[PDB]
């Protein structure tokens, strides 16, 4: 009686999410059609259609034809309602004022009516979740506009947003920091939670562990996809101690503007390595927190912790969880902030982790998501505050911007909210 | 008082070794570090 709302935008967007779709839909066996071929925990992401197949609860919104074209002729040509692939026909071309003042309109109207008319279905609304790339240009805009109309609309319903963000270095795009500016403005005061999913970092993961030497998106967004099914573990399963998706914003956000946090996942071990390691709970919580296996980008190390919200997600017996958790308070490489005397919450479940044909991901008996808010995040935030003082230092490419309907303050007014961003974090950090 | 590669030769022969995609993708093809599971147990608990 509880339902999930996705949302998929932007070419990243589109393509970041349907690695999700295939490792959903393979864990409660519903084939690619949608005829169920051999209780009831699939209604917390599907849908009836009343007889035969099911339906599943996302919408897919893309200003370029081609890449939400793509899924239109592919082997899921029988499982996506036909006229919720909403299709734009000039794409956002990375302007950021493209997609949010002069084309994104004529479509959002279109968006609003979809949404509410599968809403209107379910009766247990619990959230919605939007994945949205701020590295792309109809991601930026799509992306903020969907977010205030959303909220007036609905209101106190919970929202995560599963943005990814430019790396510390790679980078594709050459405008990359002014939509990431532009866009985590209009994101920071509407959103309930936000993650860290920068690209560069998840490729390091792939050449340690699984040491893939030529990795492609098609493998990155798997493992992305896991992620995305280990947080709504305990929504759709048995177990013995459950956390609700309205209890997740509720023990990991201390203050109402800080609303960001970085998540790891692990363990990540393929097939022909194994058959060494017998991935003991004692063990495995503890690459949780190695500063390498972190997803994004960051340092763990520079700055203190606020909480750790660890879901567990296999077969652990309720004593371990407790006899590893107070070693790790142990550590002096990991110190908590002064005002948080206990900071874990720790999920235990009871549903593993599948394995999708043909992936990396090789079938492990333990496996652990956790999301922690720390005082690390500001630094993201800083070096990208760099980039922007560069080019805006003689208002480098500005002309592209004005020239959609964008006011030349709209960058001046951007900075300063980002800014008091960064001097809160360090406020936070203080001891008493 | 000028062979067949006059301006053609961005394109001839490519067997069908070489049409295939670069070397490996998404695949460890270390001796040790594949994916592929031993014919012993295709499928089972690959922990304690
Ligand atoms: N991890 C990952 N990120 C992707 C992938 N494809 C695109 N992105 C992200 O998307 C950002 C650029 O935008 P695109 O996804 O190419 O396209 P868009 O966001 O829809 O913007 P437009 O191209 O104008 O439509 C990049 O910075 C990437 O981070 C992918 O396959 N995997
Ligand atoms: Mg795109």
């Amino acid at each position: 009686m509880r339902e999930v709302i996705s949302i998929h935008v932007g070419q990243g967007g589109i393509q970041v999410g349907n690695a999700c779709w295939e490792l959903f839909c393979l864990e409660h066996g519903i084939q690619p059609d949608g005829q169920m071929p051999s209780d009831d925990a699939f209604n917390t992401f599907f849908s009836e259609t009343g007889a035969g197949k099911h339906v599943p609860r996302a919408v897919f919104l893309d200003l370029e034809p081609t890449v939400i074209d793509e899924v239109r002729t592919g082997t899921y040509r029988q499982l996506f309602h036909p006229e919720q692939l909403i299709s734009g026909k000039e794409d956002a071309a990375n302007n950021f004022a493209r997609g949010h003042y002069t084309i994104g309109k004529e479509i959002v109207d279109l968006c609003l009516d979809r949404i509410r008319k599968l809403a209107d279905n379910c009766t247990g609304l619990q959230g919605f979740l939007v994945f949205n790339s701020v590295g792309g240009g109809t991601g930026s805009g799509l992306g903020s506009l969907l977010l205030e109309r959303l909220s007036v609309d609905y209101g106190k319903k919970s929202k995560l947003g599963f943005t990814i963000y430019p790396s510390p270095q790679v980078s594709t795009a050459v405008v990359e920091p002014y939509n990431s500016i532009l866009s985590t403005h209009s994101l920071l005061e509407h959103t309930d939670v936000a993650v860290m999913l920068d690209n560069e970092a998840i490729y390091d993961i792939c050449r340690r562990n699984l040491d893939i030497e030529r990795p492609t998106y098609t493998n990155l967004n798997r493992l992305i996809a896991q992620v995305i099914s280990s947080l709504t573990a305990s929504l759709r399963f048995d177990g013995a101690l459950n956390v609700d998706i309205t209890e997740f914003q509720t023990n990991l956000v201390p203050y109402p503007r800080i609303h960001f946090m970085l998540s790891s996942y692990a363990p990540i071990i393929s097939a022909e390595k194994a058959y060494h390691e017998q991935l003991s709970v004692a063990e495995i919580t503890n690459s949780a927190f190695e500063p390498a296996n972190m997803m994004a980008k960051c340092d763990p190390r520079h700055g203190k912790y606020m909480a750790c919200s660890m879901m567990y997600r296999g077969d652990v017996v309720p004593k371990d969880v407790n006899a590893s958790i107070a070693t790790i308070k142990t550590k002096r490489t990991i110190q908590f902030v002064d005002w948080c005397p206990t900071g874990f919450k720790v999920g235990i479940n009871y549903q593993p982790p599948t394995v999708v044909p043909g992936g990396d991901l090789a079938k492990v008996m333990r496996a652990v998501c956790m999301i922690s808010n720390s005082t690390a995040i500001a630094e993201v935030f800083s070096r990208l505050d760099h980039k922007f003082d560069l080019m805006y230092a003689k208002r480098a490419f500005v002309h592209w911007y004005v020239g959609e309907g964008m006011e030349e303050g709209e960058f001046s007014e951007a900075r300063e909210d980002l800014a008091a961003l960064e001097k809160d974090y360090e406020e936070v950090g203080i001891e008493t | 008082a000028d062979e067949w590669n006059a301006g053609k030769c961005i394109s001839g022969e490519a067997t069908l070794k070489e049409v295939q995609t670069d070397k490996d993708l998404g695949k460890t093809n270390r001796f040790g570090f594949r994916n592929i599971t031993k014919d012993g147990d295709e499928n089972r608990v690959f922990g304690v």
